[PDB]
RNA sequence: UUUGGACAAACUUGGUCAUUUAGAGGAACUAAAUUCCGUAGGUGAACCUGCGGAAGGAUCAUUAAAGA
RNA sequence: GAGGUGAAAUUCUUGGAUUUAUUGAAGACUAACUACUGCGAAAGCAUUUGCCAAGGACGUUUUCAUUAAUCAAGAACGUAGGGAUCGGGUGGUGUUUUUUUAAU
């Protein structure tokens, strides 16, 4: 599905870690150009907000070019969800940032 | 010989169904829900509640006596996210270990067409 | 769900306690037609044959969706389930006959991709008998040996000229036959090698499917051919002793 | 359909028909003078309650007469003095009927969510709603409750205090709760309605209530009259000497003061007086002692 | 038509007793550590319901060879 | 029990809600294919098949002979170079193709 080996070696071994799969499609409804737009903004330059959402919830996504996967334990998926949506909604990642520094403190 | 229900196993939003049928589809068998195992009401889409939910379907099943169970995965379909969440898998999981001989493992999912 | 949550004016009507209604049902077993093999598919509940809306009559409506590879043996064809209607009630065994067919839709949402173009055909189509099918066909651009494009697109005046040939020669497929015949003739898998030897002169055309039959009218019951579909069989005797 | 009536190691006495399907309250009088009682208050789910006579003995008699001018559907509780029988129900019909041409008499809507209980004592009118009080008529509003959720049923005790319902506990009335229970409740039922029984049912379990622990506060008055005498009397022994039975008052009433002094004294005592550290007597009593005053 | 009649739910005036009062004194005792326009609607402006629109909003892995 | 959310709540539900299966009706839309590709003067335009006309590019040893452009008023509708791709044409000469049914 495109998760990396050792991703997927994590989802083997402790076996609690399920995957999550939704679309781009579902909210408001995405034409191309904006869709280029979202799935820029959900990977910020050089991958670094979706590593900072990797880092932060403690869950691993994929993101094809209109279909994310987040594979994880449930309320980390719910957690990245909703940070994922916000962000696909358009938020500044500043805020979004400061929001995961909120939701890495409810991880401590 | 072995004899065959199917799961119908619904990954749906805020509740997870599980309920056997006899492969024609008119007979079911347990229907139960992931609200009437956990009592929190945050939480019956719980994965767990969906595993404890799957283990006593697997009881009530190998009562009346099907051992092989064809299992279909259906996510809430129409214009929303149209892919299993993780409701789907919990369940799937936990009725494959507990003693249950499992089937062609599919996708029914409804695909729109474009609707509104 | 528990005991802090709500009464919800609901659960004060009463709960009708306990039927116990697996003991009161009872199992048949369904033999499948002729033309595949390993016709004995599994078992089915129904209710207790007693009178009034009695089980050979609550019964002989449903359809079973069945895997053919469940039926042939062969993970050859592990997609492609058909669903058989249940008619003919005979003595513990269910005779049932064709009702449709349909591709699992991992098989054919793993076959399209981008970068080629698929074409679509349906035709509602008369048998030799009286039924009637919306039979469909899916068909792909091949990309061609020694290639470089990428493309591989299809210059829609030759999809018309696909789809037209390819709906000729399944009409024909289904007008020069009967229902049990087009059964015969789909399961190993030769229409869409067929339409793939009449349809490479005009473009290379990728794997071929059919995918879909529908039925939509049937003729009649015909209980001897429903028999004839199978095998013969005559009810007879058991001991009265008393 | 049906409500019937039974008499007499029980019998059926007397049908009732008509109605749809009658899945409601029913009532009798509290009054009853002859050998039979001659009111038989249902409700229905026809939106209609439907008053009718229980006739003579010695017959079978399944009758319909009199009318259903109603509200045209649970919770029907009559008066001992049968004047005015109650129909609260139906999200926030409070209405009171009159046992007689049933008119419209001083219906009541203060309550937010739809009602389940009313009653009324023979001792003044307590209803419960799913606004999870309970609320006090007389005319209006006099008191409400309140407390987790749901209250199911209430019923006064043989005043002015009253019992109430399947929170998830039967509650008394705040102070007292009793929380034996696990699931839902429809049941309370008392004998004279302020003594020592009542009994309430969950889904299986039954909890029977003896209302017969008002003599703990008889012995918690003699707890106190028992302080008051074994600490007076240790001021006595600290006055009069014979340290001993001073230093076991002391002990059990772990007063420090009166017992440094009192072990003093007795310390003193045994420097002056010529296996033995203290008076004997003391040491082998403080010698059985138990482990907690230890 | 009541031959004639004890009684009879509610009331009138007083008493009798009780409930809380409600706060206002007096004087005793015990305790006291994401932005915007146009069409239409209403909320006071904003903001918001729904639609067409411009992002002036910041793309990481995955990519045509497989030898049963 | 269903719904619904961050939690709830409202609502629906033993006259069987949710879910399952067999159908039937109703309107709207044309999932994946979908691309830095196609068309139209512009807004816009994606199921199949047929009809009705129109249009563009190409092809051309065909015809007419300056008929052209530009816009008030009015009118209808609302610097040079290279690679790749789409549509048409020419040439080459391998595999797909095939052969006296037509087509190309």
């Amino acid at each position: 599905l495109g998760f990396d080996l050792d991703d997927s070696i994590a989802l083997l071994r402790l076996d609690d870690l399920y995957i999550e799969t939704f679309e781009v499609k579902d909210v408001k409804t995405l034409t191309g150009d904006h869709l280029s737009r979202a799935i820029g903004r959900i990977a910020g330059k050089d991958g670094k907000t979706k590593f900072a959402i990797e880092n932060a919830t403690r869950t691993r996504i994929v993101l094809a070019d209109s279909k994310i996967h987040i594979l994880g334990g449930f309320t980390h998926i719910r957690m990245a969800r909703e940070s994922v949506v916000s962000l696909i909604l358009g938020s500044p990642p500043g805020k979004v940032y400061g929001n995961l520094r909120t939701v890495a403190s409810r991880l401590k | 010989s072995q004899v065959f229900g199917v799961a119908r196993i619904y990954a749906s939003f805020n509740d997870t169904f599980v309920h056997v049928t006899d492969l024609s589809g008119k007979e079911t068998i347990a229907r139960v829900t992931g609200g009437m195992k956990v009592k929190a009401d945050r939480d019956e889409s719980s994965p767990y509640a969906a595993m404890l939910a799957a283990q006593d379907v697997a009881a009530k099943c190998k009562e009346v006596g099907i051992t092989a169970v064809h299992v279909k995965i259906r996510a809430t379909g129409g214009t929303r996210t149209k892919t299993p969440g993780p409701g789907g898998q919990a369940a799937l999981r936990a009725l494959a270990r507990s003693g249950l001989r499992i089937g062609r493992i599919e996708d029914v999912t409804p695909v729109p067409s474009d609707s509104t | 769900v528990g005991k802090n949550k709500r009464l919800s004016k609901g659960k004060k009507g009463q709960k009708k306690r306990v039927v116990d209604p697996f003991t009161r049902k009872e199992w048949f077993d369904i033999k499948a037609p002729s033309t595949f093999e390993n016709r004995n598919v599994g078992k089915t509940l129904v209710n207790k044959s007693t009178g009034l809306k009695s089980a050979s009559d609550a019964l002989k409506g449903r359809v079973v969706e069945v895997c053919l590879a469940d039926l042939q043996g062969s993970e050859d064809h592990s997609f492609r389930k058909i669903k058989l209607r249940v008619d003919e009630v005979q003595g513990k065994n269910l005779l049932t006959n064709f009702h449709g067919m349909d591709f699992t839709t991992d098989k054919l949402r793993s076959m399209v991709r981008k970068w080629q173009t698929l074409i679509e055909a349906n035709v509602t189509v008369k048998t030799s008998d009286d039924y009637v099918l919306r039979i469909f066909a899916i068909a792909f651009t091949r990309k061609q040996a020694n290639q470089v494009k990428r493309h591989s697109y299809a210059q829609s005046s030759h999809i018309r000229a696909i789809r037209k040939v390819i709906s000729e020669i399944l009409t024909k497929e289904v007008q020069g036959s009967t229902l049990a015949q087009l059964t015969s003739k789909l399961i190993p898998e030769v229409i869409n090698k067929e339409i793939e030897n009449a349809t490479k002169d005009i473009f290379p055309l990728q794997n071929i499917h059919v995918r879909k039959v529908k039925l939509l009218k049937q003729p009649k019951f015909d209980v001897g051919a429903l028999m004839a579909l199978h095998g013969e069989g005559s009810g007879e005797e058991k001991g009265k002793k008393v | 359909n049906t409500a019937i009536v039974w008499r007499y190691k029980f019998d059926i006495y007397a049908k009732y028909i008509g109605h749809s399907a009658a899945v409601t309250a029913v009532g009798l009088p509290n009054i009853v003078s002859k050998g039979y009682p001659e009111f038989l208050l249902t409700a229905s789910n026809d939106l209609t309650i439907k008053k009718w006579i229980i006739p003579k003995p010695t017959a079978s008699m399944d009758v319909q007469i009199i009318k259903v001018s109603e509200y045209t559907i649970n919770a029907l509780s009559v008066s001992p003095n049968d004047s005015i029988f109650a129909t609260a129900s139906y999200d926030k019909t409070c209405k009171i009927w009159n046992l007689e041409n049933g008119e419209l008499e001083a219906t009541l809507a203060n309550h937010k969510r739809g009602l389940w209980d009313v009653s009324f004592c023979q001792y003044l009118l307590a209803t419960s709603s799913g606004d999870k009080t309970v609320k006090i008529w007389s005319s209006v509003m006099k008191t409400l409750e309140g407390h987790t959720n749901a209250v199911q049923r209430c019923s006064f005790i043989n005043k002015q205090k009253q019992l109430i319902s399947c929170g998830a506990d039967g509650l008394i009335k705040c102070l007292k709760t009793l929380d034996g229970h696990n699931n839902r409740l429809w049941a309370l039922s008392t004998m004279n309605d302020g003594d020592m029984i009542v009994s309430a049912d969950a889904d299986g379990v039954f909890q029977f209530w003896k209302d017969c622990t008002e003599q703990e506060i008889e012995e918690e008055q003699e707890k106190a009259k028992l302080q008051v005498e074994q600490e007076q009397s240790l001021q006595n022994y600290m006055s009069k000497g014979d340290w001993t039975n001073a230093f076991l008052l002391a002990m059990t009433l772990d007063h420090p003061m009166r017992l440094f002094n009192v072990l003093k004294r007795a310390l003193g005592e045994s420097r002056s007086r010529q296996e033995v550290i203290f008076n004997e007597e003391l040491d082998q009593a403080i010698s059985i002692l138990n482990d907690e005053q230890l």
